[PDB]
């Protein structure tokens, strides 16, 4: 009881501390903080990375001319691929920088970090008598973004098809998948911008009748209102059961987009109707999918450098 | 607005059904409620210390918290038809004129910002032919802009 | 850099090796309940 | 292409594989035989 | 000899369709096992010979 | 066509051989 | 018949949780879901077998249940070209047979079986909170699965062997009579990085390896049975775990959702145990040949072309393709020597078969979509696609369970007791 | 004056001696009106061997306000 | 409880007519040679 | 002069936000 | 000094509101 | 040109399945909402 790791086990699990750590605090801590260190330092003073791996530097640093919108951290170059490049394997730290280990290095902590605070989320529930089932909500951002930031690499083949740390890197990241795979005609895809905005009409509106209804009764009031609203009676007259669909929707969403663009990692595609209406003789009438696709085919043409000195 | 709506749905749902209190002998929660039930099915202090020890700071009243989640996605959804009424009038914001400056001073500077303006020219370009027939647009293959020729 | 190398390693078996000595440590029956 | 001696089983076959799925609907109907209970 | 297999097999067939469509009722209905242990068992017992039989004539084709 | 007809009849002879033995067993008082 | 929730407490949408404490019905259920698992196997299998034509590739049809038969070495010689497809037929026969079979006997032990099977059938009882019958179950299980191994080293070496794509002049099967059972091979690649160059466990590219893996694998599992079905839980052990049934679903649940990812990722990567000429070619593949045809065709036409350094000091292609720069092939490595490619074997030595096999491979990417329209999908998409969203599944399916099964252990399963909150007991101002 | 339970209609003869004769109707009356090409005229909505007329080999286009009429007879070639 | 013509009957109809007509119509469109 | 003014308008809301973490009136209304 | 009324709107968007709002707030403390 | 190759036959046949299906599952979707909508009104 007073040895000296029972001292520590008491004081990591102790509940009296501001912010409770707890093991999965003891393995998180040190990974954000490195990871935030890093980014921010990277963020303000890092010169330029080759992206391409053809010689022709990006820069993304604010001392070299940038916003907070344009600029970022740019991921490794595609000579090192998919390999592991760590500090002390580059030759000196010059060649670090100019390759692009930073972005490995966040990723890298950034991932374990987060993981360990869903863990932590559990541990912290469980210390307190709650139920445990909050991580698994957790989950859903989680996944997002560990497949956007490690999966799709890993599909493809190189960390340079990783999200830029930005503002601007994010944009030409929506726009180079949009070339590429079409995104927006893939069902996942429309799946979680269903769940989306359901959340979000949902979380209007389920604040807006409760507070409404809290009155100087909290579901028997305002279940009148919502019937003869838009019809629709005894449908959610439990307080447990909306409480629990508010949970369920969004959440089974980004499951649903986490895994379509996982699948799209390992290159199936979104859907494809180009020249899906065709009269007789032959000849081909436009639909608006071919007004995408035309859209999409510049897209592709543009991003291409294929010509690289 | 609209991704923080979605959280707060989230969060607030998953709180509220990890934190309901023992007043049913059945394995399942919901059945242990009634319209008529006179106190509130969840422990508002337990999931306030949760959230205060975790994130570090935590809601203290109910209708500040359900008040926050109608406010959020109404002003952001405002804030985007503002946008969109600026844009009918072709007020975009589109310049960064100084980076625009800097670039074309020497083809030796890349920005994400840059690439974007390409993309955004490669859009236009390649679906205005068909886009808007109207226009009657023929663009030749020699003048469609490509990454090839950067 | 060799020592670089030496003292990350270092520092993330200490803390790996934290982590794994704690959960071991009799962690089901440290909580609020009673049973 | 299958042995000819089993060359007129073709059809039924090709509703094999599709069994699976129908067995997880038939507990459903199953319940509704019980007023789900 | 292709059609004695065909229609053996076809037999094969009928013969399984009754027997899923007969035991589990068998088994359901109260007091039908021991009831109709006798006709369960040689269902089985005929599918199975008819099985290897099967099996034998398309081992001879 | 006899191959499609000789489908179609398999599948829904197939497919009505499930609900059968519920319908049997609800009409005969088993234990369903 | 079936239970009712106020008697069980759970509702119809979690009516399976009513077997928890009940033998028989348990039992009955996993023997119903083995049968519908190889009835699954044996239909698909005489499925694919019906629109099956030999003169084509496997992976042009959308095929992948027989390239495993395949790869065992049934009715195939070299170059993966199909002599006859008799075995196939007999195998889904034999897997359908075997449906039937479990399939009956998971009814009879569900809807007929004793409710509890501790009470008359001491043998075969157990209770959940027991430490030395679980084990005892673990022992017996593991010993099926050393001999399933070892089963798989018998065929591999004493009945035919299996097909190396590794042979001269493509693969063909062959009869493995060395496997290398050297503790360092083998314990080498377990500890192996999972990043590029090294690939933890996806880079073994050799039959021997993996007949070796196999032996050692059996052994320990066999002897790991012996040891479990001999002895008792640890007291650590015992403060480690929580003991009941929840706890292990969620054990095995974790576990197979690793197995999933792994699975996953030496589907898309690895081309030994899924040789290229079943499964096609993989996406690395697909660009190294693309770009070793177009310099074939421009050295031949006449008008190097594309060849550039890797980082590290070897010899590559250039372009986009110099990320796949690890990528090793039977068709391949004649010309590459100590350092990368060759430039003299490049120039002058080439053999006509390595460049049909390249142009074949050219136009075979994984590139496909979802309403399968073209650049055709490959059978390594779907496998790696489906298996990684269960792997996932699966996951969460882990933290659900555990979590579930440590609150119950704990005693808070269903709810704050609202009497004594223990919030209520605790300094304010956290 | 209480709105009878759907229950109530569900279980009655003259509720389904009605319907089950009327409905077929509606159903035939769609296939009739998209099968004899009334909707082809109706609506506008040219035929497949209609959409390229032997004077026009491309796209129509209005181009034109207070004659689109004529503009839109012309074009269609009717 | 017996009167008819009420709101209910007429918001019913009024959404089920139309609904099997183009159902009719669009089973109908579905086997065109195109 | 643009650098300075981001990394002291990112400062200030980091500063805040710490502030409002640390610093926060005890939520003695309910608890 | 790049975009002078650029710098001067920054700066009394952040200051007008902010001392506005700590105003009040010692104001309503007193209470 | 756009003539539907298909004859009448099914064109009945299908009706028979589409039109008995969708007159009987109307009443039986709103008979909860019906059920419910007298309990909550007449009591406030
Ligand atoms: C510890 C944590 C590890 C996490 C994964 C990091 C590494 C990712 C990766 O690049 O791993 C890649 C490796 C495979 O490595 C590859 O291995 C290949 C082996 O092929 C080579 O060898 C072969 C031998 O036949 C062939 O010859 C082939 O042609 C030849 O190229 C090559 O070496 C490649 O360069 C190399 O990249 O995958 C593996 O080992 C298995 C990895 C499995 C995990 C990956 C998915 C993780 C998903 C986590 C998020 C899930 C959702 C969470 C929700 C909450
Ligand atoms: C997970 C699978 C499983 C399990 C655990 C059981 C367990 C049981 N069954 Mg069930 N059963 C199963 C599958 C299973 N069965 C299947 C698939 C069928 C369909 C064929 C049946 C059909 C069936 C009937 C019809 C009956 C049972 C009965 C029983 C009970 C008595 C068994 C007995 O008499 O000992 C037999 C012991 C033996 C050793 C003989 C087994 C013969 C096998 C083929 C030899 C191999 C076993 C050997 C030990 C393994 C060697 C491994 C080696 C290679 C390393 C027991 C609880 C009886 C009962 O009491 O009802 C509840 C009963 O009447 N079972
Ligand atoms: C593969 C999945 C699977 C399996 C193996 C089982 C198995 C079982 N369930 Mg579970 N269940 C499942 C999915 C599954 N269930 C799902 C998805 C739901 C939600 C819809 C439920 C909901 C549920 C409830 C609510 C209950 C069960 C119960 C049971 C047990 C009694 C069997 C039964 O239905 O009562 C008997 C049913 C019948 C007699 C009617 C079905 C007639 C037959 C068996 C249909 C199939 C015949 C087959 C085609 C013939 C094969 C041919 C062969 C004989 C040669 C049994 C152990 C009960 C139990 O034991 O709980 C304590 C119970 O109360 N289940
Ligand atoms: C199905 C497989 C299986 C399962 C589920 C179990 C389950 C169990 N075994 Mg058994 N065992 C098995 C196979 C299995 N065993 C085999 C094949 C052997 C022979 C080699 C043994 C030999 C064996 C012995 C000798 C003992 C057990 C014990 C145990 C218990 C404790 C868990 C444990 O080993 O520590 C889990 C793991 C740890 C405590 C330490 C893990 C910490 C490291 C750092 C994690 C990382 C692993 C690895 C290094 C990472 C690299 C691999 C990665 C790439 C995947 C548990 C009941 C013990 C027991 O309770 O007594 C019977 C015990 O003394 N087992
Ligand atoms: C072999 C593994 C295994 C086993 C034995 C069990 C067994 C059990 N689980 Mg667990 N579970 C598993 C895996 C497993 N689960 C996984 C992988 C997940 C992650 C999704 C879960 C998540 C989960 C939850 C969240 C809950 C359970 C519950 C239960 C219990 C009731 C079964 C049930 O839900 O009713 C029968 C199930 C249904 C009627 C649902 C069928 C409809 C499904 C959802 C959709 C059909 C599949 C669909 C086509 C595939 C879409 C995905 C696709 C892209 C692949 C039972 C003890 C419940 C419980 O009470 O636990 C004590 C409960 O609340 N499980
Ligand atoms: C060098 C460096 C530093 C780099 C940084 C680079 C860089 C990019 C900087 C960032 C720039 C930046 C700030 C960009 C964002 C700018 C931007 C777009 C601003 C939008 C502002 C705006 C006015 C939008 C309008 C819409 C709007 C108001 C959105 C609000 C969004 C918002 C705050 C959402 C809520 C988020 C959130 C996490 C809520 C959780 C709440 C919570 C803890 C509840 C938990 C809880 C649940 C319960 O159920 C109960 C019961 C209790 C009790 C309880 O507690
Ligand atoms: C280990 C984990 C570490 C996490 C660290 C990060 C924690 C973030 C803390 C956010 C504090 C926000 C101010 C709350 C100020 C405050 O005191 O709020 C207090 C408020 C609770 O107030 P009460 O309920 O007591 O008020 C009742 C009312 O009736 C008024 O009395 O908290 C909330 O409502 C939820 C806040 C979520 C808002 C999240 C905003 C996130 C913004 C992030 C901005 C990042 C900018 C980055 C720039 C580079
Ligand atoms: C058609 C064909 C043929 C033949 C066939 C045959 C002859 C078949 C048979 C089949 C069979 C004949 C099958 C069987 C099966 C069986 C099974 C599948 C069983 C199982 C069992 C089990 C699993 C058990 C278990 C147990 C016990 C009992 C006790 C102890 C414990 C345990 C659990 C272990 C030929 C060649 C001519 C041609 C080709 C194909
Ligand atoms: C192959 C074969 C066989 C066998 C078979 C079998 C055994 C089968 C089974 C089958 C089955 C077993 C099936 C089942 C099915 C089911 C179904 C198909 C169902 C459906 C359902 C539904 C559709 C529902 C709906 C709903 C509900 C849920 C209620 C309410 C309303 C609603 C609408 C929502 C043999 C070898 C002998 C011989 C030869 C042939
Ligand atoms: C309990 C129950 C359940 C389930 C169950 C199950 C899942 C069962 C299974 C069962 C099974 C899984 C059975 C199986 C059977 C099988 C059989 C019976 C077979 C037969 C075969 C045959 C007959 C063949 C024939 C052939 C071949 C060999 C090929 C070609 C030619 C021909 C077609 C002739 C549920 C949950 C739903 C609900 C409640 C009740
Ligand atoms: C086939 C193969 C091979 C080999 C293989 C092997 C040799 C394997 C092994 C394997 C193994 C040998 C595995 C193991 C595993 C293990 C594990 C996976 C473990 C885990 C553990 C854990 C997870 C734990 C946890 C915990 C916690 C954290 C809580 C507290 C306590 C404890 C510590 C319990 C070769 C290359 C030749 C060929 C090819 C492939
Ligand atoms: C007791 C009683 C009840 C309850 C009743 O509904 C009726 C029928 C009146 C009416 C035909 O609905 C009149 C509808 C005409 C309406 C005023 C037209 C304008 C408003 C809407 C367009 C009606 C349709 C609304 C529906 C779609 C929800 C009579 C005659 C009774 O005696
Ligand atoms: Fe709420």
């Amino acid at each position: 009881n007073s040895s000296l790791w029972a001292r520590f086990c008491e004081w990591i699990t102790s509940t009296e501390n501001r912010l409770y750590i707890g093991w999965f605090g003891v393995i998180m801590i040190p990974c954000l903080l490195t990871a935030t260190s890093v980014f921010i330092i990277a963020f303000i003073a890092a010169p330029p990375v080759d992206i391409d791996g053809i010689r022709e530097p990006v820069s993304g640093s604010l001392l070299y001319g940038n916003n907070i919108i344009t600029g970022a951290v740019i991921p490794t170059s595609n000579a090192i691929g998919l390999h592991f490049y760590p500090i002390w394997e580059a030759a000196s730290l010059d060649e670090w920088l100019y390759n692009g280990g930073p972005y490995q290095l966040i990723v890298c902590h950034f991932l374990l970090g987060v993981y360990c605070y869903m863990g932590r989320e559990w541990e912290l529930s469980f210390r307190l008598g709650m139920r445990p089932w909050i991580a698994v909500a957790y989950s859903a951002p989680v996944a997002a973004a560990s497949a956007v930031f490690l999966v799709y690499p890993i599909g493809q083949g190189s960390f340079s098809d990783g999200m830029p740390l930005g503002i601007s890197g994010t944009f030409n990241f929506m726009i180079v998948f949009q070339a590429e795979h079409n995104i927006l005609m893939h069902p996942f895809h429309m799946l979680g911008v269903a769940g989306v905005f359901g959340g979000s009409l949902f979380s209007a509106m389920h604040g807006s009748l409760v507070t409404s209804s809290l009155i100087r009764y909290n579901i028997v009031a305002a279940h009148g209102y919502f019937g003869r609203l838009i019809f629709q009676y005894a449908s959610f007259n439990n307080s447990r059961s909306l409480h629990f669909f508010l949970a369920a929707w969004p959440v089974i969403g980004i499951w649903f987009t986490a895994l379509g663009l996982s699948t799209m990692a390992f290159n199936l595609n979104g859907f494809n109707f180009n020249q899906s209406v065709v009269d007789s003789q032959g000849r081909v009438l436009n639909t608006w999918a071919d007004i995408i696709n035309r859209a999409n085919l510049g897209m592709e043409v543009m991003h291409e450098r294929n010509a690289h000195n | 607005g609209v991704l923080g709506a979605a959280l707060l749905c989230a969060i607030h749902g998953a709180t509220v059904e990890n934190t309901l209190f023992e007043d049913g002998d059945g394995a399942n929660t919901f059945r242990a409620f009634n319209p008529t039930q006179a106190e509130e099915t969840y422990s508002m202090v337990t999931a306030n210390r949760f959230w205060s020890q975790i994130f570090g700071v935590a809601f203290s009243n109910k209708r500040w918290l359900h008040f926050f989640m109608l406010l959020v996605p109404v002003t952001g959804l405002w804030m985007s038809a503002i946008g969109v009424v600026g844009l009918a009038l072709n007020l975009r914001a589109y310049d960064f004129v100084s980076q625009e400056i800097r670039a074309a001073e020497d083809p030796e500077f890349e920005t994400f910002y840059t690439k974007n303006i390409l993309l955004n020219e490669g859009i236009r370009a390649w679906m205005a032919a068909q886009d808007q027939p109207h226009e009657r647009l023929v663009f030749p293959e020699e003048v469609l802009p490509r990454g090839n020729a950067l | 850099m060799l020592t670089l190398k030496i003292f990350v390693y270092t520092v993330v078996t200490f803390f790996v090796c934290l982590f794994i000595f704690g959960f071991l440590s009799n962690d089901p029956a440290r909580n609020p309940g009673k049973n | 292409k299958l042995p000819e001696a089993y060359a007129p089983f073709a059809p039924i076959v090709d509703v094999l594989p599709v069994i699976p799925v129908f067995f997880i609907l038939l507990a459903f109907v199953w319940q509704a035989a019980v007023s789900f209970r | 000899m292709t059609s004695i297999l065909q229609v053996a097999l076809l037999a094969l067939i009928f013969v399984s369709f009754a027997l899923v469509v007969g035991v589990p009722v068998v088994f359901a209905t109260p007091n039908g096992w021991t009831d109709n242990k006798g006709a369960v068992f040689s269902g089985l017992s005929l599918w199975l010979l008819l099985v290897f039989v099967v099996g034998i004539l398309n081992s001879f084709v | 066509n006899i191959e499609l007809a000789l489908t179609l009849v398999s599948l829904v002879l197939v497919v009505s051989a499930g609900p059968l033995v519920v319908v049997l067993l609800s009409a005969r008082g088993g234990n369903l | 018949g079936g239970r009712d929730q106020e008697t069980t407490g759970f509702a119809w949408w979690s009516g399976n949780a009513r077997l928890i404490n009940l033998s028989g019905k348990l039992l009955g259920a996993h023997v119903a879901h083995a049968g519908l698992i190889v009835f699954w196997a044996g239909a698909m299998n005489l499925f694919e077998v019906s629109h099956f034509v030999p003169e084509k590739p496997m992976y042009e049809q959308g095929l992948i249940l027989l390239p495993h038969i395949a790869t065992l070495g049934y009715g195939v010689g070299p170059g993966g070209e199909i002599i006859d497809t008799f075995p196939y037929f007999v195998s889904g026969v034999l897997h359908l047979i075997s449906s039937a079979v479990l399939g009956f006997g998971g009814v009879y032990h569900s809807l007929i079986g004793p409710e509890t099977l501790e009470e008359s059938y001491p043998f075969f009882g157990y209770v959940w909170k027991d430490k030395n019958k679980m084990t005892n179950i673990l022992g017996y299980h593991l010993i099926m699965l050393g001999l399933g191994a070892w089963l798989l080293v018998w065929k591999a070496m004493y009945f035919g062997g299996v097909y190396d794509t590794w042979a001269p002049g493509g693969g063909d099967v062959r009869v493995i009579t060395n496997p290398t059972t050297n503790a360092a091979v083998i314990f080498g690649y377990l500890v192996k990085s999972p990043f590029g160059g090294d690939g933890w466990i996806c880079s073994v590219d050799n039959m021997e390896d993996i007949i070796g893996g196999h032996i050692w694998i059996g052994t320990l599992e066999i002897l790991g049975g012996i040891w479990h079905i001999y002895t008792t839980p640890w007291p650590w052990a015992r403060r480690a775990f929580v003991w009941s049934g929840e706890a292990y679903l969620s054990y095995s649940l974790g576990a197979i959702g690793v197995m999933g990812f792994i699975a996953c990722c030496m589907s898309w990567f690895n081309n030994t145990a899924y040789p290229s000429e079943f499964y096609g070619p993989t996406g690395p593949e697909a660009s190294q040949s693309q770009a070793f045809t177009f310099l074939v065709r421009d050295q031949r036409l006449g008008a190097g072309k594309y060849l550039m350094r890797s980082p590290t000091g070897e010899i590559i292609f250039g372009g986009e393709t110099m990320r796949f720069w690890d990528f090793r092939g039977p068709w391949l490595e004649p010309l590459r020597g100590p350092n990368g490619l060759d430039l003299n074997k490049l120039k002058n030595d080439i053999q006509p078969w390595q460049e049909r096999r390249a142009a074949e491979y050219m136009t075979h990417a994984p590139l496909g979509s979802l309403n399968s329209v073209g650049g055709f999908v490959s059978p390594r998409s779907w496998l790696a696609c489906s298996h990684f969203c269960l792997g996932f599944f699966f996951f969460i399916g882990h933290l659900w369970h555990a979590g579930r099964a440590r609150a119950a252990a704990a005693g808070f399963e269903k709810g704050i007791d609202r009497f004594d909150e223990p919030v209520l007991s605790m300094r304010p101002l956290d | 004056p209480v709105e009878r339970p759907f229950s109530d209609i569900l279980t009655s003869i003259r509720y389904w001696v009605i319907h089950s004769i009327t409905v077929p109707a509606l159903f035939i009356a769609g296939w009739l009106f998209v099968s004899t090409g009334l909707a082809y005229d109706v609506f506008g909505t040219p035929r497949p061997n209609e959409y390229f007329t032997e004077d026009r080999q491309e796209a129509p286009l209005i181009t034109d306000r207070f004659n689109a009429l004529e503009q839109v007879k012309k074009l269609s070639g009717n | 409880v017996y009167p008819i013509f009420t709101v209910r009957w007429l918001a019913i109809h009024g959404i089920a007519v139309p609904t099997i007509f183009f159902l009719g119509a669009i089973t109908a469109m579905q086997f065109i040679q195109r | 002069m643009e650098a300075l003014v981001y990394t002291f308008l990112l400062v200030g809301t980091l500063g805040i936000i710490f502030f409002s973490i640390f610093f926060r009136d005890p939520p003695r209304m309910i608890k | 000094e790049v975009n002078i009324y650029g710098l001067t709107a920054t700066a009394l968007f952040i200051i007008i509101p902010t001392s506005f709002l700590l105003i009040l707030y010692v104001k309503t403390a007193s209470t | 040109v756009g003539d539907v190759n298909a004859p009448i036959e099914y064109a009945v046949g299908a009706a028979i399945l589409v039109s008995l299906v969708a007159t009987a599952i109307i009443p039986i979707v709103l008979n909860p909402g019906q059920q419910a909508a007298d309990k909550i009104f007449n009591a406030k």
